[PDB]
């Protein structure tokens, strides 16, 4: 009775279809994301419903220096990363300097959040990784309810739970490490979430005079190799 | 089942929905604000997150300014406060568009009371979920500081709680009087108060040493406090 | 509510939708190297029904082609969107979309009842769109939840775990044009055989082009049954 | 505006040592009439840029509020002292407005030249930013001084000068500026400029108001008489 | 421009000029202005170029709509009711377009005139351009219907020749497309006029030629 | 189904009696009293239900300089009806170039109330309010609504009625109707009542203007009864 | 009234061979008989494989330059590939068009090298008729340029041929090219920018001329 | 209800409205067309009360050289044809050729699928039957039903127990056949369901020139062979 | 969102109107008589409250008065609309309004909020006397919207027994005086409780005016 509308508060003071659409982000594939003292890596695994199907695509452009992971419904999320395309291009049009990541997850979560007051829309059911350059490397979390996050680590999706527990013994060497010992911490913790075929995983890194970028197929066995 | 929208009273002369968010947002995390005698201390404790240690160290800030010189903070959900907090720096920018002022306090007060309340009446809208601490300072008026509930109420204080373990910190708070003590002083009580651990907070104040004027405590005046 | 969510994360409707585009008659695409090919059952349910007047197969663009199933108008009106898109990019970028551009068009058309950012309820099709671009040939699964998959085989309708099996059964990368013509034949007769019982299309990576087939291809893959 | 009534004469602008330097003298004329002599030409937009106009004055009324609010919108959603805007965002901003005014041909009737300081290295002014209460070397491709036109071109220069001083200063400052030069230098080619204004321009005035854009932010020097 | 269509024993004859000039400066001597607006139906550019190049590729995008949907080669007639049409609507903005649209349909070989202003004519012998009055005076002196091709593609690249040779706006080159039933042909892709004056009026080369 | 502004079986509307019940569970109470040439409104100076800014606490208000109001009810729908009114009286003015009646801006207040009366979708607002002012003739004006969107005129009136009733120079007609009102509250509320707990607003033909007496005069009238 | 048009002068001089294209613009911005300024660029980069170059007012230039860069970036955001000389020469035929009761006053030469290594340059007017060329010049000098281009490049009026040419033939030729157009123009003049796309990407080279 | 959401899936996966308009379509009266080479028939039950009703409309004739007949709703009828005559002239004036039975069937099951999808709509409780020519010059028949699916027939049946003359109209189609065997074959095929009887139909024959009904005289003389032969 | 709240019954009937019916009935009464020169309406109702705000008789136009049972502030929205339509057709035709078209106007204006969506009817029934070149006029509007024209009529509590009364001593011939006198009767089944409107002009009468009477 308290969750067949969006706009009611239950008697305890909570938005049932809110929490609803904030439950429909564990159904998806497991992403992680780390970063450091100046690169981000972004890792996640690409869905195969079957040996026929070509692996989903996980991982998507935003800006030069801005890329996005995504973990829920795919069309809420085709249409958020639509919106900070736009977004970016039109400060990039308007203004001849780069968008501000907070202005954008700030635009992004009231984007979200419009949809959660009138009666008539739903919450968007997914849950969106920005990782970014602008000034420095920075990782935003945002779910449906309204909220963002900074993060120095971060990851969410199905089975996610021994991936945060790695990413929360291994935190303090993060700042440190190189890049290439980046990328193996982010692998391992996409490992722990679970087999890294090629197909099935996705990884891309921004930093410091390095615009966003997929790490090729033969970097990727490479990588994957020195995982052992 | 007269609780299942906002606009309908119930035969005892309630609506249950502003009383549901009454405890939604008393569940939510503790503000403080309060009234020392070169400024005003405003504060948050943002322990409901404290499980969550991925979380880059203070940058969870519920503590917000409008025009520089008036802080605003909330307690309840982040999207409804920033509506909220949007509202306000539109109608203070509507305001120096018109008359080339910045805005009196009660006058916003009233203003954005009366956003909040406007969404108390019809039943295709959501009530906000959120209580507003509103507040400045003045070498001569002192500290004015507002207290808007979810309810379209608003009440001026001379300190306020809101949030989780509202009344525990009330009482606390209430035992000395901070019209003679400065700021500086004050925060050894108020992290005394926050005890009964130092990346889980924020604070501000608008007092001389800021010029009147929006600020956050610095590292090496937080830690000796 | 047709917005409403599931405790489980669903959309009630989406769900319901995705029970309608199982009944239907079933279908299958093949890509290779050559070409992409999709071969089509047809229900003549009597004599007095005119054949090529109910067309299971159809263009979406002179290099794209598609077999739907599910509730078949709303297919038409999906087409007809897709059909309309699709000659505005040509017109306005003078060369042929991608396959996936009009398969994302198609699917962001599919969810506008969210109103996220008229219609009112989700489509009830699902649709296997084929055909050659620059980067090849292709063939895309679109379905009422929104989601795109790009497949090396695919069929949709009635029996669509049979067809999938036997195509995964028996599907090989480097197999020839006329290798996947036989394949389909067969995955549509294990389903299930003459002309008019089945429409195949091609759209082949030396043409480009559309072809429906007729008397005498039909029969003639036919006659190299196993 | 339909027209020009009570118009603002030139303004010059250059880069020197340790900063930006502009003038205007503080005349307004009602047609041929010098109706007002005490006019405060030119605007500070925020510690690190300003503004001048040549034109009339509504418009420049209009457009230096219009600016202004940008300012405390873009320090309500501040953070750090890279989240501030440089002259450059606002000179694309004045662009953008004269452009989509010149659209609709209902322009605002004005020359405008934003000047400022572009990196934030320089000094921590914008830690905590003050609205109501030795330098340093600054190199040249860190300043930033821009004009903007009626109809929306825009561009950059080391020197601009706008209204009648595109004739008779443009000459001298083309002659005579170099870089690196000492604020007395550029002190007295500006007085030199002005006092060649003054004797041929007659809606010009010899009572000039200098505003120095510096490490140490926008310092209004008292206004002073050209001697003879 | 000079721009001249005629139906004739075989099919169609169209040609056209190449230039752009603006006011008295030749602009460029190469431009393409029968634009094929789909396998069948033929345009024809005259007056503005940019109107007449985005209209009628305009057209082909609505025709290859309605083909796509209706699974059939529209008609001639219905090319020009949807253009004339759609210029009609765009009456008092200013354009400037003069276009001859020829094909074969089921009705069989089909021409139509058609204008900015709404205009829509239904004839046989048509053209369009400054050099109009000449081309229709060279065309309406020679004009048969059991004339051959060659017989019909020399008739309009003289009557090309002509109106080039008196008109100041027109040259540059001539290009001639057939139609027949299967679709069209380009019998002449480009041929400047200097020769064709050379060949035709001119063809001693002992002095210069008196008008 | 009494959910909606619809007709129950036996033809009553029941939201606006839950409405009515709503504004009396605020515990607060008003007198409004005419005199010969001046009106009175006492009212009590307590939240709707320590460091809580008692002189902020009012339910008068000031619609216009000579119009004047106490609103009873939620503070919210208290406030929002006081801006309605407020807007009210400034399109009367600006259409006609003169001042509003009191008993115009009631009509026209309960005229916007009874849309809420009608539409489903709206919600009632849970406000009684009593407007007091002199009309252009120098006599007093009285009038009073409540929830339902029904005005009334009154010689005086309570948000009881019979302690009005036995009880009932300008300068004597003032100090006389004051005394009335202050007696009237302490009489109704039956103990003593401190000057700062309670709230005396004044319109009278000596002074045109809506004004509320200091407390230094409303402890000498106490004092004095 | 306000007339919203001006002039702001310059030139921008195309070419193209087999395997290459060459595109010269002065650097001069001029209002009316006067300078705002001596270092103006005309050529924008569009993808790593084409330039647009343009002469006209130059606020509609660089508000048309931006939104053409905004335009192919969400292209590529988009649809997954880099669009053609021939893709982005329809785009910014219908952009110019879309504004036909109100044109952008800025005349345009779209210079690149294609899929097939082959340079295209196509020349546009204002209101968004455009044709490919082998060689074409826009802006005040023009009418100056394009005889001496027509001499040169598709010798007519000459009886005997000489078509030997090379990178570095075309690039002085456009050098005299640019040259002779500075002292006979008025509006033309200062530094300018030759961009020369061949197989591998963009390469710049600068020239000062007469600063007169 | 002005932009709701009337008809939605089921938790099966169907859209019960649309079978709600069909067994509204179910009531309908009985509804025969039979093609042959450059003719059509088409032959529609009528229902009055004797001797107060006036006889005086199932089938219509859309334009130039269209014809249709509906089973379900009359005033859903009605308005559905009234715009498929408008849009029948509105393609005669943005084409200058006349609607081909293709493209107004098409249209017709167009607007019915969105009736059936749009916000603050119920769908069309009616089938329909419409008969006409091709660009071509061929003629056909188009049934679309209220779930907005059309489809051409050599001859079919809509309305009242639509499956008992279908299943006669198979077994007795011959191709193509004079008018008068025609009629004759439309007269014993819709008679095998409603009663015999002369007033209980009326037919109408649709040729390039014109849709002619045919007079009550001869209906009643091939009612009476009908009665004689069983 | 616009939907009627005003739905047919199974048994073919707006309910919402009947409850209406039911709350208009459950009011205070007041009645009209017409006279062959002059028609009247009457009215039935603290020490506190003022007497001369809360008139339920009301003026419409010079010839045209209004009385009602119900609800005072859908009365005073309807006398709004009223005054403004006899305003409307004032200004537009030049002569005062007529009591049939007002009559008319009022009814569809009732009838309208029986099917608008998001809604309900009024709670109130109406009683307009008027004066025109065609007689004497008195009409009652219902919440349904349907207009009854009357020779004399009696609306609210207890309006059988009142009709009753009415009927038995109703008679076509009657004068003004007669007929005041009759309503008088018909309303004792004190001084302050009746009020009493006549329409030469229409007019309220004053307290002493229904004194004497
Ligand atoms: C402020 C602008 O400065 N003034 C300018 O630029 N001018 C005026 C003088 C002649 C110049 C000229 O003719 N330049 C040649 C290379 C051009 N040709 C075209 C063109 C476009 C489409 C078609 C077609 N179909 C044909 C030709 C566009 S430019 C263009």
């Amino acid at each position: 009775l308290y969750d067949t509308d969006n706009i009611i508060y239950s008697p305890e003071g909570r938005l049932y279809q809110v929490e609803y659409a904030s439950e429909a982000i564990k159904q998806g594939t497991c992403a992680v994301a780390i970063k450091s003292k100046d690169y981000v890596v972004v890792s996640g695994l690409k869905k195969c419903i079957s040996k026929l199907s070509f692996p989903q695509e996980k991982i998507f452009k935003i800006d030069d220096y801005i890329g996005i992971s995504m973990s829920g419904i795919t069309s809420d999320a085709k249409v958020l990363t639509k919106f900070m395309q736009n977004e970016c291009l039109s400060h990039k049009f308007l203004y001849n300097e780069n968008i501000n990541i907070e202005s954008l997850v700030r635009s992004v979560a009231d984007k979200y959040q419009k949809n959660t007051q009138k009666s008539s829309k739903r919450a968007f059911g997914v849950g969106l990784m920005i990782a970014a350059y602008h000034n420095e490397p920075c990782i935003f979390e945002t779910r449906p309810n309204g909220s963002y996050f900074e993060y120095d680590a971060l990851s969410f999706g199905a089975r996610s739970h021994a991936s945060k527990t790695y990413l929360e013994k291994n935190l303090h060497l993060f700042e440190e490490c190189s890049l290439e010992e980046l990328i193996l911490h982010c692998l391992k913790a996409l490992k722990c979430s679970l087999e890294l075929t090629i197909s099935n995983t996705a990884l891309a890194v921004v930093g410091k005079n390095h615009p966003w970028q997929e790490i090729s197929s033969l970097q990727l066995e490479e990588y994957l190799s020195k995982v052992k | 089942g007269y609780d299942l929208s906002v606009s309908t009273f119930s035969p005892d002369g309630r609506l249950y929905q502003v009383e549901y968010i009454y405890k939604s947002i008393n569940n939510n995390n503790t503000a403080l604000c309060l009234e020392c005698k070169d400024g005003i201390i405003c504060c948050c404790i943002n322990s409901n997150m404290d499980k969550n240690k991925m979380i880059k160290k203070n940058s969870y800030n519920r503590i917000y300014h409008v025009n520089n010189n008036i802080i605003i903070t909330y307690s309840g959900f982040d999207g409804d406060a920033r509506n909220i907090i949007d509202r306000a720096r539109s109608e203070a920018n509507t305001y120096y568009y018109n008359f080339h002022t910045n805005i009196p306090l009660h006058i916003l007060v009233n203003r954005i009371s009366l956003y909040i309340h406007a969404y108390t009446l019809y039943w295709h809208m959501r009530p906000f979920a959120a209580s507003i601490i509103i507040s400045s300072f003045n070498e001569k008026d002192k500290g004015d500081i507002y207290c808007i509930e979810p309810n379209g109420a608003c009440y001026k204080y001379s300190g306020i709680v809101i949030g989780k373990n509202k009344e525990m910190f009330k009482t606390e708070i209430e035992k000395k009087d901070y019209k003679d003590i400065n700021v500086r002083d004050a925060i050894e009580d108020i992290y005394k108060f926050i005890l009964t651990l130092q990346n889980l907070v924020n604070f501000s104040w608008i007092c001389k040493e800021s010029s009147y004027e929006f600020q956050n405590i610095h590292e090496e005046i937080l830690t000796p406090a | 509510g047709v917005n409403t969510f599931s405790p489980e994360g669903r959309l009630f409707q989406v769900e319901y939708a995705l029970g309608a585009i199982k009944l239907g008659s079933t279908a299958v695409g093949i890509c290779v190297n050559d070409g992409v090919i999709l071969a089509s059952e047809r229900r003549i349910s009597s004599t007095l029904i005119e054949k090529d007047s109910v067309e299971k197969l159809l263009s979406i663009d002179d290099h794209i082609g598609c077999a739907m199933s599910g509730l078949m108008a709303d297919a038409r009106t999906l087409i007809d969107y897709a059909r309309v898109e699709c000659n505005h990019y040509k017109f306005i970028y003078n060369e042929n979309i991608n396959i996936k551009s009009c398969v994302e068009l198609i699917s962001e058309l599919a969810l506008d009842f969210s109103n996220l950012s008229i219609m009112s309820r989700p489509f009830g099709v699902a649709l296997l769109i084929g055909g050659v671009d620059k980067n090849g040939p292709c063939l895309w699964y679109t379905e009422p939840s929104g989601t795109n998959t790009r497949f090396s085989a695919a069929s949709i309708g009635s029996a669509q775990e049979g067809a999938e099996l036997l195509l995964q059964e028996n599907y090989k990368k480097d197999m020839t044009f006329e290798q996947a013509e036989i394949l389909a034949l067969t995955v549509l007769r294990q389903v299930m055989l003459s002309t008019s019982n089945v429409e195949i299309c091609a759209i082949k990576k030396s043409d480009q082009t559309f072809y429906k087939y007729n008397t005498d291809d039909i029969s003639r893959i036919i006659d190299v049954l196993p | 505006t339909l027209g020009p009534v009570v118009t603002g004469t030139s303004v010059i602008a250059i880069k020197y040592k340790h900063g930006i330097m502009i003038a205007a003298d503080r005349k307004a004329s009602y047609g041929s009439y010098a109706k007002f002599q005490n006019v405060e030409r030119i605007f500070k937009i925020n510690n690190k840029t300003v503004m001048g106009f040549s034109g009339e004055l509504a418009d420049a009324q209009y457009l230096h509020e219009l600016l202004t609010r940008k300012n405390i919108n873009n320090l309500s959603e501040k953070k750090r002292k890279e989240d501030m805007y440089t002259p450059q965002h606002y000179h694309s901003y004045v662009s953008r407005v004269f452009y989509v005014r010149k659209n609709r041909i209902d322009p605002l009737f004005n020359n405008i030249i934003i000047a400022g300081i572009n990196s934030q290295k320089y000094d921590n002014n914008d830690d905590n930013v003050l609205l109501y209460t030795e330098y340093k070397e600054i190199h040249k491709d860190d300043l930033y001084i821009g004009f903007v036109d009626m109809h929306g071109t825009n561009f950059c220069d080391d020197y601009i000068t706008t209204g009648y001083a595109r004739y008779f200063a443009l000459t001298l400052l083309r002659d005579h500026y170099k870089d690196n030069m000492t604020e007395e230098e550029a002190r007295i080619l500006i007085n030199e400029c002005l006092r060649i204004l003054y004797f041929r321009d007659a809606t010009s005035s010899n009572f000039i108001q200098i505003v120095k854009v510096t490490s140490k932010g926008v310092e209004y020097e008292e206004p002073y008489i050209l001697p003879c | 421009t000079t721009t001249l269509a005629f139906k004739f024993k075989d099919g169609i004859i169209v040609a056209v000029d190449s230039r752009a000039s603006m006011g008295s400066f030749i602009s460029s001597q190469n431009v393409e202005k029968i634009i094929e607006i789909n396998k069948n139906i033929l345009g024809t550019m005259a007056g503005g170029a940019a109107d007449c190049l985005y209209w009628e590729k305009y057209l082909g995008k609505i025709i290859k709509i309605y083909e796509l949907r209706n699974n059939e080669k529209i008609s001639v007639r219905a090319a020009s009711t949807i253009l004339s049409n759609i210029l009609y609507q765009y009456k008092g903005y200013g354009l400037c377009c003069g276009i001859i649209l020829s094909g074969y349909d089921h009705t069989g070989f089909n021409m139509f005139y058609v204008d900015d202003s709404g205009k829509k004519v239904e004839g046989n012998l048509f053209s369009c351009g400054s050099g109009s009055t000449y081309a229709y005076s060279i065309l309406d002196s020679a004009y048969d219907y059991n004339l051959n091709l060659d017989q019909a593609v020399e008739l309009a690249r003289n009557a090309i020749y002509h109106a080039t040779f008196r008109d100041g706006g027109s040259g540059g080159k001539v290009r001639v497309f057939h139609i027949h039933k299967n679709g069209y042909d380009k019998i002449i892709e480009g041929e400047d006029v200097f020769d064709l004056h050379y060949h035709y009026t001119n063809p001693e080369q002992k002095d210069q030629y008196v008008m | 189904d009494r959910h909606l502004t619809i007709f129950s079986p036996d033809g009553n509307l029941y939201q606006i009696e839950y409405a009515i019940k709503a504004v009396k569970n605020t515990n607060i109470t008003s007198v409004g009293v005419k005199g010969e040439n001046c009106a009175v409104i006492i009212s009590q100076k307590k939240m709707a239900t320590k460091l809580l800014d008692y002189n902020n606490i009012t339910n008068i208000y000031n619609i216009t300089d000579e119009i004047g109001c106490s609103m009873v009810g939620m503070p919210g729908d208290c406030l929002s009806m006081v801006y309605k009114a407020r807007s009210e009286a400034s399109e009367f003015l600006y259409s006609n170039g003169y001042n509003v009646n009191a008993e115009t801006l009631c009509r026209n207040i309960c005229d916007k109330i009874q849309v809420y009366t009608q539409h489903a979708y709206m919600r009632l607002h849970a406000c009684s309010g009593m407007i007091i002012g002199i009309d252009e003739n120098n006599k007093p004006e009285l009038f009073k609504f409540d929830p339902s969107g029904f005005c009334a005129g009154y010689r005086a009136c309570v948000i009881s009625i019979s302690v009005l009733e036995r009880l009932l120079t300008i300068d004597e007609d003032i100090r006389n109707t004051t005394i009335l009102a202050i007696e009237a509250l302490q009489t109704i509320l039956a103990f003593d009542l401190k000057a700062s707990e309670i709230e005396v607003a004044i319109v009278s033909t000596k002074n045109r203007n809506f004004t509320q007496i200091s407390e230094k005069e409303i402890d000498n009238y106490l004092t004095y009864i | 009234r306000w007339y919203p048009y001006i002039d702001n002068g310059g030139t921008v001089i195309g070419l193209t061979g087999k395997d290459y294209v060459i595109l010269a613009a002065d650097t001069r911005l001029s209002l009316s008989y006067s300078i705002y300024t001596r270092f103006c660029p005309k050529i924008s980069k569009l993808t790593d494989k084409c330039i647009i170059g343009s002469s006209g007012m130059q606020s509609d230039i660089k508000t048309l330059h931006s939104l053409l860069q905004k335009k192919i970036q969400l292209f590529v955001l988009e649809h997954s590939h880099y669009p053609d000389i021939h893709v982005i020469a329809r785009l910014l035929c219908v952009i110019l068009y879309s504004r036909r009761f109100f044109p952008y006053y800025a005349f345009n030469i779209l210079a690149g090298v294609d899929e097939n290594n082959k340079g295209v340059l196509y020349n546009y007017d204002s209101v968004g008729s455009y044709c490919e060329a082998t060689h074409s010049c826009v802006g005040s000098g023009s009418q100056l340029i394009l005889p001496i281009l027509d001499n040169r490049v598709e010798q007519k009026n000459q009886l005997i041929k000489n078509t030997n040419f090379n990178l570095g033939d075309d690039i002085n030729f456009v050098k005299d090219a640019i040259t002779s157009a500075t002292e006979r123009d008025i509006y033309t003049g200062d530094k300018t920018l030759i961009y020369v796309i061949d197989k591998m990407g963009i390469n710049v080279n600068t020239l000062d001329l007469k600063q007169d | 209800s002005y932009d709701r959401a009337i008809t939605v899936f089921s938790p099966d996966g169907h859209l019960l409205q649309v079978e709600h308009a069909l067994e509204a379509v179910k009531k309908g009266g009985c509804a025969v067309a039979i093609k042959s080479s450059n003719f059509a028939v088409l032959a529609v039950e009528k229902k009055n009360i004797p001797k107060l009703q006036n006889p005086k409309e199932k089938l219509i004739k859309l334009d130039e050289h269209n014809c249709l007949a509906f089973a379900g709703l009359n005033a859903d009828a009605r308005v559905l044809v009234n715009k498929t005559r408008l849009e029948c002239q509105r393609y005669y004036l943005n084409m200058d050729e006349p609607a081909p039975v293709d493209y107004i069937a098409k249209y017709v099951a167009k607007v019915q699928q969105k009736f059936t999808h749009r916000g603050g709509v119920r769908p069309f409780g009616i089938a329909t039957l419409i008969a006409g020519f091709k660009n071509n010059k061929e003629i056909c028949i188009y049934q679309t039903e209220p779930s907005g699916i059309y489809a051409a027939w050599k001859a079919q049946a809509i309305g009242k127990n639509a499956k008992i003359v279908q299943e006669f109209l198979e077994k007795n189609y011959q191709e193509n056949m004079e008018q008068k065997d025609c009629i004759f074959l439309a007269l014993k095929a819709i008679f095998e369901v409603v009663e015999l009887s002369s007033k209980n139909v009326e037919v109408a024959l649709l040729t390039e020139k014109d849709l002619t009904f045919i007079e009550e005289q001869e209906i009643n003389s091939m009612v009476e062979l009908i009665d004689q032969e069983r | 969102y616009s939907f009627s709240l005003t739905t047919f019954s199974p048994t073919g009937k707006l309910v919402q109107i009947e409850y209406a019916l039911n709350r208009v009935s459950s009011s205070s009464p007041a009645l009209g008589i017409r006279a062959k020169n002059g028609v009247i309406i009457a009215t039935e109702k603290n020490e506190l409250i003022e007497e001369n705000s809360i008139f339920k008789i009301q003026q419409i136009s010079e010839h045209i008065g209004i009385v009602y049972a119900g609800m005072p502030g859908d009365f005073r929205v309807l006398l709004k609309r009223a005054r403004k339509e006899a305003i409307r057709y004032s200004l537009q035709y030049g002569s005062e309004i007529l009591v049939k078209e007002l009559v008319k106007i009022i009814a569809s204006i009732v009838q309208e909020f029986t099917q608008t969506g998001g809604v309900r009817p009024f709670g109130l029934s109406l009683l307009i006397c008027g004066v025109d070149v065609y007689g004497y006029h008195l009409y009652q509007i219902d919440p349904s919207g349907c207009y009854f024209n009357w020779m004399a009529t009696c609306v609210g509590k207890d309006y059988q027994n009142n009709m009753s009364f009415l009927e038995k001593r109703y008679n076509k011939d009657i004068e003004i005086e007669d007929a005041i006198h009759t309503a008088i009767l018909t309303l004792k089944e004190n001084e302050k409780n009746i009020e009493i409107g006549v329409a030469k002009p229409f007019k309220i009468l004053t307290q002493n005016e229904i004194k004497d009477y």
